[PDB]
């Protein structure tokens, strides 16, 4: 906001929601979806 | 000349959303794809008879009777560390703020002791809205400043003045900028 | 530091903190000078 | 003689096509379009830049002014001179003369509150987008109107008549912006402390007509920011801005544009309704009055009334006498007679302020502040002899008028001022042959039956500064009285 | 689709091309002749515009130029000074002249009627004027006292000094007034070698405008500066990157300064990107501040300015560009408070160095806008048509008509700014004149590695 002196805790939001997309689409890919390949 | 042709599709694409501009009021698109709105649609018998009724209920219950212990209307729980509520509380007048100024207290003093009020004194509606008629116009207020404003990512001179110079106003309410003195008796912002 | 008919300012704009050492030490030209 | 006004009559249309006719217009710039930059680059100042497809064969416009009339009771005015920057304003009929013991300082608020929040626009957005379009506007109040007036290139008019229309057809008065807005009303009077000229002319004012209509304060009081609630500001304008007292007046636009677009501004509202307003005659009281402060001169100034001001028959004789004496050259007669022939003035001016029905005329003078009763005696002898002229200086002084009327109106801002002021005065415009004809006819007879009946009321005497040495009020009038005035 | 992709396009109005002709003609003997007819207008504008001034003084005489001024109208061959003053006077007509370093200036105005007068009159007091010497000797008096109310106009002063510190090895560096010793000893001699030294026909242009025909007016300076005589390498200014400061403590709060780069010529190609720079900008004045609030104006620099510590840390600032006919400076002027100088020059400094990394097309079509109103929004009446003829006339040889200016304004963008900026004032010299209570001054190393920016 016009403003404010605040200008790092929002990047670090979007680094943040990036990270756990990141992290999220490994572990289905490590823990799931390749044994299921073996499985299906 | 890499800038100028970036330049170039960002215009472009400007100019295809300009050329779709309505000239009036159009209701908007919904919230949920076909999909989810005929499967709610089909499941919705059972699921608002068994779970979301209920859950719905009870939670008017449970804020209901919190609120009538203490007292408190619910309009009472918006903080002032909100920049649009703080507008909205500047815009008020005299006696709606006396009132909230004076609940508030009493709020506070029962949450201390812990006491319930008679049941005679718990005899009204919590839910009215009264903030509504000033949370708009607030909303308009610094809507406006965002636009004629805020549109670019300015550029300062650092740590100068008080202020880091990444964009802030009020002195020292950042780390890199605590402790303005070292000798003398200091001051306050609000006395300049 | 300086006594205090000397550190007394003509203006009366807040000094900013990063200014501080400056001001303490404030002394008048006494007859003026070119530089 | 009246203009014969042209009718314009409302007529309402689709907006989707008459936002076909609207001026480009932006904010943003999200990227740019073109990319072939300057295409200049390189080229000297001495060497042109121009094909010969830009060149064109002159065709003059026609600059005289064109007179029109919409249905509800605006009157409009234009001129262009092909320039490419055009010159707007609203012209007003409320200055502060009009108000009362409940609503001294109205008018002030209303011209301090100029260009707020409206009821399709916001303070905010207003200014910052007359800034952005490269303008400059403001609003004025004197003793007998209020103007708003905008200026930047002629392209942009159409966006400029809605933010002066505005102001009088629906402003909201927010409780939030009236009081953020109020220190404003004493700063413009904090100011007047190191302007000594203006301060004196202020002070003649309210010792001339003591009380009432042309003697209020152009200023708010202290007593004037108790009644400073929307309430009384609403009911005043309701009073005044109804479109019968109104002008608007334009110069370097074309006017069947002009018409259209205040048209399409008045056209889906209502407004203001008329009244029928009655002014009561100015009282001349006179008196005198001083004010002392370190300055270090004697400011004295001494005046007389003009008897029906503007609306009277004899505004020429003032404006030549006037030249005749030394306005605001070295040939005229106070700077032959007294600056010449005295050591310790600074400075003899003659001064002549006129409003629709009644002025004043006068000398004004600085001296050194230990003969002020010698600078009486110097302004007695100067009135006593302003009934008789000699036709040299007469002849000398009707040549100068009349090229100083000639030049004075070469410049855009002047002229709409001019004509809009003519306009609310009388109802007619007089062009600068008229004037000239008129100087003309002045005799050296007129002069004394014009100051003979000047002198027929009680002076107004105003001193300011070191004043240590001035006569007393019966010296100053015992002083005028020996001198035969 | 959507009507509001449809709204009206014009850069450029009609009007712009649509503007009566620039007349010219040369003389056998080199006398240029300009004129434009304007038919809304009664009178009109005549004068003589001559390229000499203070520049063209020696080391020795330096104040010739500005004594000949006065001079010129204390009485010629054929008239008195009585004579003069009361023919002057007579016509009801206006009659002004002045000098500058470069250029000096006489006009006068009238009706149509009475041009071939004055054109008289104006080459008489060139051509012909009495130097006597038992009226140099009165003049001194009064130039003593002219250049004794000078110094109490701090503006003009702060600006020579910046002058005197910027061009230490050129007569650019002369002040117009000349030392007080040169006063005393000014004599006629000096005046007359000043002339036949720098009044040759090359230099002169004749100019007017409003109610005036080519074929008379080329006529009347044809009929009376046939007496004009003939005419019969030098290399760029210097500039020094130094500091002239005046501190004085008993003459109250307020503190005064002004900074400035080099420029360039009057021809550059590169001018008209000045032009802009000096309104991107801008100015600022606390007591009168138009309808824009400052703490919410479009321009940054004021914005930055009006925001400091919350009460804001200037009195007045204003921004400058000025070409001459080699060379040019680039600046600007500040009043402000003897606390808050440091800021007060420290943030206009941070303003003209972001025009090398962060302006953006926003604030470059504000300030064209702003640009054109102003210069357009002078060029109304007779008297400054003429000025504008005869200076253009002398500063490249044409006069360059309305259309080619905003041509040559609109296709500036960002990027072009951004260009000439770096080329010409990042990491430059910089020289600094001020007076006042300069305690808080910065150093002249400050402002200089202000210049650039350690961020990118
Ligand atoms: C095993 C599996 C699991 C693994 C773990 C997974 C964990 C995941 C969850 C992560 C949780 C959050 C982590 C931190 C996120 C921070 C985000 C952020 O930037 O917030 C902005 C936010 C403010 O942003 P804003 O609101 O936009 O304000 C704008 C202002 O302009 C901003 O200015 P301001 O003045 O208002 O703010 C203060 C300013 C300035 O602050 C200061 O000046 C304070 C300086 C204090 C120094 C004291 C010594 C500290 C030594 C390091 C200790 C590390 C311990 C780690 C724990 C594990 C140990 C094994 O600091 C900052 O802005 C933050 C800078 C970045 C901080 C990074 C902290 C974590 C890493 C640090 C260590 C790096 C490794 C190398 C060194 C290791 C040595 C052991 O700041 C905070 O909230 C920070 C709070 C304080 C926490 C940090 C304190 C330590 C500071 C260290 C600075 C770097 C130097 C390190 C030493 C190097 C030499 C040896
Ligand atoms: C102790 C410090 C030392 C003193 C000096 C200060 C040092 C700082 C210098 C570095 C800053 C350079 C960048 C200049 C930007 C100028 C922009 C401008 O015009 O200003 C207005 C603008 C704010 O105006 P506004 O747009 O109206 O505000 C609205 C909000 O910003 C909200 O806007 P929004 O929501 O619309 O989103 C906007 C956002 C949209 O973009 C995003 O959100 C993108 C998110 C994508 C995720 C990826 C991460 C993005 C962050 C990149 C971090 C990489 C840098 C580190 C590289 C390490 C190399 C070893 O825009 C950006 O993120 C663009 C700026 C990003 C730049 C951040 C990195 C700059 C550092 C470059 C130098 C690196 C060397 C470091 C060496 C190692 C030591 C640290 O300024 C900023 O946004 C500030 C950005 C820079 C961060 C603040 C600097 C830190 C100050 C605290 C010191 C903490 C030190 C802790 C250590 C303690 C030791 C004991
Ligand atoms: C035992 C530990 C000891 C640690 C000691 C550390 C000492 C460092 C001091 C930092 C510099 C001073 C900061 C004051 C800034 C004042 C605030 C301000 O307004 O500044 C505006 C200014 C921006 O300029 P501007 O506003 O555009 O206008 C400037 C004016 O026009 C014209 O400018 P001006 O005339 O106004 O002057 C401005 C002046 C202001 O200063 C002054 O006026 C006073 C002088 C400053 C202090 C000078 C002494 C410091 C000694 C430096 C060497 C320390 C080595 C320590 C190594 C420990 C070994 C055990 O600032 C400077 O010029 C400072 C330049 C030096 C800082 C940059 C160093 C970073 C190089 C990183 C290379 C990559 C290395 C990676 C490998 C790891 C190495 C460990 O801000 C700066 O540029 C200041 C520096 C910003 C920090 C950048 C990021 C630093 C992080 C580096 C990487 C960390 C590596 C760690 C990884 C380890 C791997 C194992
Ligand atoms: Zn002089």
């Amino acid at each position: 906001s016009y403003g404010n002196g605040t200008v790092l805790m929002p990047i670090v939001r979007r680094v943040f929601i990036g990270a756990l997309v990141g992290i999220y689409a490994y572990a289905a890919t490590d823990v799931v979806l390749i044994p299921g390949y073996a499985q299906l | 000349q890499f800038h100028r042709e970036i330049g170039k599709l960002f215009a472009s694409y400007s100019n295809k959303i300009t050329a779709n501009s309505p000239v009036q009021y159009v209701p908007s698109p919904p919230t949920k794809g076909k999909v989810r709105r005929a499967l709610s649609s089909a499941l919705m018998p059972v699921w608002f008879k068994f779970f979301r009724g209920p859950l719905d209920r009870w939670n008017l219950a449970v804020m209901a009777k919190y609120l009538r212990d203490h007292g408190l209307m619910y309009d009472d729980l918006y903080s002032d560390k909100e920049p649009v509520f703080a507008r909205a509380l500047e815009l008020l007048p005299p006696d709606i703020q006396a009132a909230r100024f004076r609940r508030l207290m009493r709020g506070t003093y029962l949450n201390h002791l812990r006491l319930y009020l008679p049941v005679h004194e718990q005899n009204y509606d919590p839910f009215i809205p009264y903030m509504a008629p000033y949370v708009e116009e607030a909303k308009f207020q610094l809507q406006e400043e965002e636009e004629l404003l805020g549109y670019h990512m300015w550029e300062g001179v650092w740590y100068s003045g008080g202020v880091t110079g990444f964009g802030d106003k009020e002195p020292g309410e950042h780390f890199l900028v605590a402790l303005p003195n070292l000798y003398g008796a200091g001051g306050s912002p609000m006395q300049a | 530091g300086a006594p205090k008919f000397e550190r007394k300012m003509l203006g009366s704009y807040p000094v900013s903190p990063e200014f501080e050492m400056v001001w303490r030490d404030r002394l008048t030209a006494h007859g003026g000078y070119i530089q | 003689p009246a203009p014969e006004y042209r009718r314009v009559p409302f007529v309402k249309e689709d907006m989707e096509k008459v936002m076909e006719e609207v001026p480009e217009f932006k904010y943003y710039y999200v990227g740019k379009e073109n990319t072939k930059g300057n295409v200049y680059e390189g080229i000297p100042l001495d060497q042109s830049i121009l094909e010969p497809a830009d060149l064109r064969d002159y065709v003059p416009p026609h600059s005289n002014i064109q007179y029109s009339k919409l249905d509800n009771g605006l009157r409009i005015a234009s001129m262009d001179r092909g320039g490419l920057t055009a010159s707007l304003g609203l012209f007003v009929h409320a200055g502060t003369r009009f108000e009362d013991v409940t609503n001294f300082g109205v008018t002030h608020m209303i011209q301090n509150l100029a260009f707020a929040s409206t009821a399709h626009l916001s303070l905010l957005r207003t200014v910052k987008t007359i800034e952005v379009l490269g303008a400059n506007a403001g609003c004025v109040v004197g003793r007998e109107h209020l103007v708003y007036s905008a200026e930047c290139l002629r392209s942009h008019m159409p966006l400029l008549v809605p933010m002066l229309t505005g102001n009088v057809l629906f402003p909201r008065f927010l409780p939030w912006e009236l009081k953020a807005c109020k220190e404003k009303l004493i700063m413009a009077r904090k100011r007047l402390e190191h302007m000594p000229d203006q301060m004196v002319s202020e002070l003649l004012h309210t010792t001339a007509w003591h009380n009432n209509t042309l003697g209020h304060k152009l200023h708010c009081t202290e007593r004037s920011l108790g009644h400073y609630n929307p309430d009384v500001i609403r009911h005043y304008m309701l009073q005044h801005f109804s479109p019968e007292n109104m002008v608007f007046v334009g110069v370097n636009v074309n006017h069947d544009e002009l018409c259209t677009w205040l048209m399409r501004a008045f056209v889906d509202y209502n407004a203001i309704p008329p009244s029928k307003r009655t002014v009561a005659s100015p009282v001349y009281t006179g008196g005198d009055v001083r004010l002392e402060t370190p300055s270090p001169h004697a400011h004295m100034a001494i005046a007389f009334e003009t008897p029906g001001g503007w609306n009277g028959g004899d505004l020429v004789a003032y404006s030549v006498l006037q030249t005749i004496l030394g306005g605001g050259g070295m040939y005229t007669r106070l700077y032959l007679n007294v600056l010449n022939q005295n050591e310790w003035v600074e400075s003899a001016m003659a001064f002549n302020t006129q409003y629709t029905d009644s002025g004043i005329f006068g000398l004004y003078m600085l001296a050194d502040p230990t003969k002020s009763a010698n600078a009486v005696k110097v302004m007695a002898e100067q009135f006593g002899k302003m009934g008789s002229v000699t036709k040299e200086e007469l002849q000398r002084a009707k040549n100068s008028l009349k090229s100083s009327i000639f030049m004075n109106l070469e410049c855009r801002g002047i002229v709409m001022e001019d004509v809009g002021r003519q306009l609310l005065m009388s109802n007619r415009v007089i062009s600068p042959q008229e004037f000239c004809t008129a100087i003309d006819a002045v005799t050296e007879a007129d002069i004394k039956r014009v100051v003979d009946a000047m002198y027929k009321k009680p002076p107004t005497v105003v001193a300011y500064g070191d004043v240590s040495t001035v006569p007393h009020y019966e010296e100053v009038r015992a002083a005028l009285r020996a001198a035969g005035v | 689709v959507s009507p509001l992709a449809r709204s009206v396009d014009a850069a450029i109005p009609e009007e712009a091309f649509n503007q009566p002709p620039t007349l010219t003609t040369t003389l056998p003997n080199g006398i240029r002749v300009a004129t434009q007819r304007l038919p809304f207008h009664q009178t009109a504008t005549v004068g003589v515009w001559i390229d000499s001034g203070s520049r063209y003084d020696t080391k020795e005489t330096n104040g010739a130029a500005h004594f000949l001024e006065h001079m010129t109208f204390k009485g010629t061959k054929r008239r008195s000074r009585i004579q003069l003053e009361q023919e002057i006077e007579n016509m009801g007509a206006h009659l002004n002249a002045y000098t500058s370093r470069e250029q000096t200036v006489y006009y006068a105005k009238a009706f149509k009627k009475d041009i071939p007068q004055c054109v008289d009159i104006l080459s008489d007091i060139l051509l012909n004027s009495t130097i006597d010497e038992e009226a140099v000797q009165m003049e001194k008096h009064v130039i003593l006292r002219e250049m004794e109310e000078v110094e109490r106009q701090t503006e003009e002063v702060i600006f020579d000094r910046l002058h005197t510190t910027a061009f230490r090895d050129s007569p650019l560096g002369y002040t117009i007034l000349g030392p007080e010793e040169n006063i005393r000893n000014m004599t006629r001699e000096h005046i007359l070698e000043y002339i036949n030294r720098n009044y040759t026909s090359d230099r002169m242009v004749v100019a007017a405008a409003g109610d005036v025909d080519h074929k008379e007016l080329t006529a009347l300076v044809e009929k009376h500066f046939a007496g004009l005589p003939q005419p019969k390498p030098t290399e760029k200014p210097f500039f020094c990157g130094s500091e002239l400061l005046h501190r004085n403590d008993d003459m109250g709060p307020t503190a005064h300064v002004a900074v400035g780069f080099e420029g360039v010529p009057w021809k550059s190609p590169d001018a008209v990107t000045f032009m802009l720079m000096q309104a991107i900008v801008g100015s600022y004045r606390k007591h009168d501040e138009g309808i824009v609030p400052g703490k919410v104006s479009a321009n940054a620099t004021v914005r930055n300015v009006c925001n400091k510590m919350t009460v804001g840390c200037a009195d007045m600032f204003s921004a400058f560009n000025t070409c001459y006919s080699d060379t040019g400076l680039f600046g600007f002027y500040a009043q402000c408070d003897e606390v808050a100088l440091e800021h007060c020059v420290m943030e206009i400094m941070f303003g003209i160095t972001s025009l090398s990394y962060a302006v953006t097309d926003e604030e470059v079509e504000r300030a064209k806008a702003q640009l054109k109103t102003q210069l357009l929004g002078h060029l109304d009446s007779t008297t400054a048509v003429a000025e504008d003829i005869g200076r253009q006339m002398l500063a490249y040889g044409r006069r360059m008509p309305l259309a080619e200016f905003l041509k040559r304004l609109e296709v500036i963008d960002a990027e072009e700014v951004k260009r000439v900026a770096w080329k010409y004032l990042h990491d430059a010299e910089v020289a600094v004149a001020g007076l006042g209570p300069l305690f808080g001054m910065p150093q002249l190393i400050n402002l200089r590695r202000a210049t650039f920016w350690l961020r990118y």
